[PDB]
């Protein structure tokens, strides 16, 4: 259902939606 | 009884018989609700959404499925069996003879820097592995 | 049945209910009233289990030389964290499968939140 | 023409126009995804230390009220538009007012409290450089 | 539109065609044009202006890590990490960034037949 580059982006988006507010 | 039912519904979810992960504030906290399974290169992967990415997750293997040898690149690895049975082959940066290990539930193997390893589901059922980087 | 029935007996063992480091080599020792079982790793005490009695509490401690992850193997836990510089304690409730990351310098305490034995896996990075 | 066209479509993308992005240690511009956090759009490059270099996209006259440079000193450089920045020192009570146009830069030391407001009725874009 | 043309007049200035852009003086060192903002620590944020296919000699990030962001054009960057034997090659277009860790040796070349401008960020 996904490629390895695709998992990297999906994990990257999910990481940002949770942790970006603590780096601003 | 309540904790037993929650424990079984997590296991069944990890084993792939579930419609939704165990549903759950604090960013330090990665709840079981963050275990979404993605199929990559034919293997199911679920990682907790954590501060450093992909440091703790689960590998769901289909019956007798094997993952070809790979190398521990930038981080050391620990493989702990969540459910089922696995055959692990380990090859260090030297020597030609590979080490063969059988891991059942609860067993753990440490994979050091640079070591090449392969994983095979040893049985005709779904087997689940926890990967700790 | 054999594998499901084998996994259940490991949980019961961890719950107190009756380079490969296997589960049979997990001997539990009690320190300050809490049961600990650690896997044999190159670095000592990097991966183990903490078994808590009903509503048992673990004294506040600091992740000094090491970052920590707490993953609930069974039951429910109350974890309190004190971050670097922060005056307010953060409280989290963790059920089975839930995990918390405790950074370097953070002071943390753990209490079993329920009236049953609860087991957490401590993962050192 | 090619270089001027690539530069123009990067700017429009950062401004929120276009819908199309500019197609290991390299973090390229087409990998810049904007996330809305507390109502302001942020896009950061993938760096070893997370969120050390990024862009802040402001809506017309949108302001972010004062926050403190807690653990990292920062530099604000205007990528596009106009900004009003207010700075407050450690023990100082009087805030200093700055107007920054494209290319202008302000250095915010650790502990300084600062605020940013988009000065115009258009999207303005800021580059945040933390050390 | 007034804001678009103001940004274009900054770019053309950089292409050779509070620290404000007007306080940016370009000084040539070893054949390369440098303009730095006035910061507390000197020369930590600036621009490198390259002539067509101009080359920058290999240097080492000694006491600092480095970040390279392309303001205009295209660049060829070669990096040699410490201990590593093989050079890594990357091409950067406008908006692309590469991080240069402490101790790694790096070289930069303008990859095209136009003036290219790079922003150098020491953090």
């Amino acid at each position: 259902t996904l490629t390895e580059q695709g998992l990297g982006k999906i994990i990257g988006e999910r990481w940002a939606r949770k942790y970006l507010k603590y780096h601003i | 009884d309540e904790q037993e039912e929650a424990s079984t519904k997590l296991m069944q979810w990890l084993r792939g018989v579930g419609d939704a992960p165990p549903s759950a504030e604090n960013a330090s906290v990665s709840s079981a609700n963050e275990l979404i399974f993605y199929q990559v290169d034919g293997i199911d992967y679920a990682f907790y959404n954590t501060k450093e990415k992909a440091m703790l997750g689960y590998m769901r293997f289909k019956p007798y499925q094997k993952r070809s040898m790979k190398q521990a690149k930038v981080h050391p690895l620990k493989l702990l069996v969540q459910f089922g049975e696995f055959n692990v082959e380990t090859l260090a940066v030297g020597e030609e003879k590979e080490v063969h290990s059988v891991l059942r539930v609860g067993d753990m193997i440490e994979i050091d820097r640079g070591t090449r390893y392969s994983i095979q589901n040893a049985i005709d059922k779904v087997s689940v592995l926890m990967c700790i980087r």
